[PDB]
């Protein structure tokens, strides 16, 4: 009274509408994704504030975990959506802004657009349950840390296994409670790698003024800050395998 | 300068 898993279910932020004026230049479309992505990330912040145990990490580890994991989150969420909504077929960023095969033909998109689908693809391969989903999503936040760990190391440490626990529970719903974990922690692994791409691009488009690509205040602030930190490659992807 | 908005949301006051 109540389960944390059910608490998870409730805090998960509502799907966002893109407000896209759908009458199609590829600068614009990506500019829009960015505009959307900004609010999406703002929403993930409240969601962080209301994670159980998040407030008693240290402000710096709060910043830090978000800042490093933020793409990992949005890309993951986008996978889930694109799973639920077209069972893998299309990228469904917002109900109003869906990328069918057709919009991938658009100039520079495809590349990224294929590696976003890969993420959805993995939901389709593993047939992930919504509870299973939420669980990892939380983990993903706690999976991208500095090479020289944390400003409140101990605290994190417990939390991490806490939510891994919760992922147990999730598949507990036989001979799976260590067995399916492999298939699913393998995913949590392969994220770091697939995010890697999207994360880069994003970077490229950010510093490369003469592309006319627009990013909103929120994200600017974080990319422009996370830039050098990721230059060094001074970021530890915590895996399982 | 760590990021202005992201910070304020976590700290307030
Ligand atoms: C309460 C128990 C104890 C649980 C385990 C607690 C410790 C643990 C450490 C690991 O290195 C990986 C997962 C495990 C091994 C575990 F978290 C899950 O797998 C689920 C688990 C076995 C449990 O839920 C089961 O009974 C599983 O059948
Ligand atoms: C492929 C990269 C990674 C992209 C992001 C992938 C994750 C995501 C999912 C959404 O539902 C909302 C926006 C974001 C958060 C995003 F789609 C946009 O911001 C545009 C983005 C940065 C990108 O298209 C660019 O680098 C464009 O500059």
């Amino acid at each position: 009274f109540p389960t944390l898993i059910s608490l998870l279910e409730v805090i998960e932020p509502e799907v966002l509408y893109s407000g896209y004026d759908s009458t199609d230049t590829s600068t614009r479309l990506m500019s829009t994704l960015n505009r959307l992505g900004g609010r999406q990330v703002v929403s993930a912040v409240k969601w962080a504030k209301a994670l159980p145990g998040f407030r008693n990490l240290h402000l710096d580890d709060q910043m830090t975990l978000l800042q490093y994991s933020w793409m990992s989150l949005m890309a993951f969420s986008l996978g889930w959506r694109s799973y639920k909504q077209s069972n893998g077929n299309m990228l469904c960023f917002a109900p109003d802004l869906v990328i069918n095969e057709e919009r991938m033909q658009l100039p520079y998109m495809y590349d990224q657009c294929q590696q976003m689908l890969k993420i959805s693809s993995e939901f389709v391969r593993l047939q992930v349950s919504y509870d299973e989903y939420l669980c990892m999503k939380v983990l993903l936040l706690l999976s991208t840390v500095p090479k020289d760990g944390l400003k409140s190391q101990a605290v994190f440490d417990e939390i991490r296994m806490t939510y891994i626990k919760e992922l147990g529970k999730a598949i507990v719903k036989s001979s799976q409670n260590w067995q399916r974990f492999y298939q699913l922690t393998k995913l949590l692994d392969s994220m770091h790698e697939m995010v890697g791409g999207l994360l880069q691009f994003c970077f490229y488009t950010f510093v490369n003024k003469s592309l006319s690509v627009e990013f909103p205040e929120m994200l600017a602030e974080i990319i422009s800050n996370q830039l050098p930190k990721f230059k060094a490659g001074s970021v530890k992807p915590l895996l399982f395998h | 300068s760590r990021p202005a908005i992201l910070y304020a949301l976590l700290s307030s006051s």
